[PDB]
């Protein structure tokens, strides 16, 4: 299956996943594909902020489901 | 009238920045700057006829010290932006006592914004020095260096040129326009 990750910049990221991937796995894939480190990523689906240790299947995320990516901000 | 390009040859759309946003941001976070604490915000707005307009300066839930700041509730920020159809166009923060430059942390943060939006800008205010700056990473080379970097430090240094101020003139065009500050704190 494919899922989509929608940003707040008008960009949609397409990902190749399987139902049993954890959220951690998904953020690693985003790093691989897009160059964003996992620690800066917050993923949201159906109004909830997703947890690293749970799986796509745990949140009912299926074929063509859309997650949302919001970045942390760290300044110094 | 302006056609901007990255170092890599990619065209950049104009970002219209309200002439007053820098001062307004300084005004709104004064109680923090006064207590020697940094503050950050998000530059939010809209795309109209192939140009971006910053319309809302969003101050998210955050924590800070004299030389750091960071968000603490990005879900709320997302909810707000999604409800109001507001794009992320960049960010801003204070160096209350320091010079105006991009720190290691700043570059790591910024890179992700700029990968998501090639026009994304980072505005740095240094109010003790009465200076400020609008910065972006070199694209592609500076973005590459930050993407491939994996060092804890987190003031750790980087090899080569990584970032630059936006050109004058360039893709960021200041204008005498309205602004709304949204304080989520
Ligand atoms: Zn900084
Ligand atoms: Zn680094």
């Amino acid at each position: 299956m494919q899922i989509f990750v929608k940003t707040l910049t008008g960009k949609t990221i397409t990902l190749e996943v399987e139902p049993s991937d954890t959220i951690e796995n998904v953020k690693a894939k985003i790093q691989d594909k897009e160059g964003i480190p996992p620690d800066q990523q917050r993923l949201i689906f159906a109004g909830k902020q997703l947890e690293d240790g749970r799986t796509l299947s745990d949140y009912n995320i299926q074929k063509e489901s859309t997650l949302h990516l919001v970045l942390r901000l760290r300044g110094g | 009238k302006i056609h901007a390009y990255t170092e890599g040859g990619k065209p950049l759309r104009t970002i219209y920045l309200p002439k007053l946003l820098k001062k307004v941001f300084l005004d709104v976070v004064k109680p923090n700057t006064k207590k020697n604490l940094e503050t950050c915000g998000i530059l939010c707005g809209k795309l109209r006829q192939n140009a971006f307009f910053i319309t809302h300066l969003v101050i998210p839930l955050q924590e800070a010290t004299s030389d750091t700041c960071g968000t603490t509730d990005e879900a709320s920020l997302f909810e707000f932006q999604d409800k109001h159809n507001l794009l992320t166009l960049g960010w801003i923060h204070t160096h209350p006592t320091q010079t105006c430059f991009m720190s290691s942390v700043d570059l790591h943060t910024h890179c992700s914004y700029q990968l998501m939006l090639p026009e994304a800008i980072a505005i740095v205010m240094a109010p003790s020095k009465n200076t400020s700056g609008i910065f972006r990473l070199l694209d592609p080379e500076g973005l590459q260096t930050i993407v491939k970097c994996r060092k804890p430090g987190l003031a750790h240094p980087h090899e080569g040129k990584v970032y630059t101020m936006v050109a004058q003139p360039g893709h960021v065009r200041e204008i005498n326009s309205k602004l709304q500050v949204v304080d989520l704190r």
